[PDB]
């Protein structure tokens, strides 16, 4: 058996970008854009984009062992409801919050920070070889975990590389589309996958 | 091995605040 | 033959990360990340790694046209010892000085900026095909010279992209692992290779 194993799974990230704008005496310019990939707490993706379809407008995550806050247009928290992506000709559904991306107000000889917060969440096919201890997503990211990993029947034995607390695992899970499963998470340092 | 650099020579769990 | 030219070599770069927060009343946001590979001279590479096993704690080098001087934590010059990487499946050896990654202090309604220099090498498994001119690395990296180019009988002829200070070759040298061998170095300008 060559094929790889082909699963589905979900990834969960808001891209984070906060542009650095100079505004001169009849132009504009941008100084620097900065783009992250925020990933979703296990929270929100329960409690808010499973049960209610919504995701915060703010993206609080650890990056270069800083517990950096992002805040989308620098307002306060606020539930953005989630809703389909542009059509585009073979690709898998996706969702986003945020479309046009912000940047500061026009003032002269200044420089200005805005920040912009896209949740976004796809289902991505995942793909794994043996001996099945990591798997990639149809994005061209790599998860260092089996996909079989689990706290249940013996799945705790099988390769991991995150730590103990990145991975949550759910059980009776009704997945909402925007009969129970067994859901595993995995807090990814640039995304969140759900499979 | 591009995406192990992270894993590899970081940590990334650690958290430092004043 | 089809398979290509493989040989074993060894990069030697610093992870040059200048990182710039955000201290609000109640959070702290990254308002921008640039992350470089600086190369390691050729002096540090012999007298400093190879000699004695340490990297300086400074990233000196031209990046568009403007020599650049990194500072780890913005403190002077130290000898870093280099200590092995994190374990990690199917993947050659590897030794860093730094692990965590530096921010300023807190400070309120304030911008810093707070530098990163982390000295990193590693072993990796470099690749040719015909006609040889040429190389790449395990990471991804291309280098435009031919892996066989040098000094004695000959080799000088071989292909060659950069400039003549930008490459060096030692006779009678002994790898210091962190009998004589005739070690090629060259400086690119994101990375050093040693083969």
């Amino acid at each position: 058996n060559i094929a790889p194993y082909k699963f589905k799974a979900t990834m969960y990230y808001k891209d984070v970008t906060v542009s650095q704008v100079w505004f001169g005496h009849r132009y504009s310019q941008f100084m620097g854009i900065f783009e992250d990939r925020a990933p979703v707490p296990f929270e929100e993706v329960i409690d808010k984009i499973n049960a209610k379809g919504v995701c915060r407008s703010t993206a609080k995550y650890v990056r270069n062992n800083l517990e950096t806050t992002a805040f989308h247009r620098d307002d306060h928290e606020t539930d953005m409801e989630l809703k389909p992506a542009n059509a585009a000709t073979r690709t898998s559904r996706g969702w986003h919050t945020t479309d046009l991306k912000y940047n500061p107000s026009r003032v002269e000889a200044f420089h200005r920070y805005g920040t912009t917060v896209n949740c976004i969440v796809e289902e991505v096919d995942a793909r794994s070889v043996y001996p099945y201890d990591e798997f990639v997503l149809a994005t061209g990211d790599f998860v260092y975990m089996s996909p079989f990993y689990g706290y249940r029947e013996g799945s705790h034995t099988e390769h991991t590389s995150y730590a103990a607390d990145r991975f949550k695992q759910v059980d009776g899970f009704y997945a909402r589309d925007l009969a129970p499963t067994t859901r595993n998470l995995l807090t990814t340092p640039k995304f969140t996958v759900a499979w | 091995r591009n995406q192990l650099h992270d894993l590899r020579f970081a940590d990334i769990d650690t958290v430092i605040h004043a």
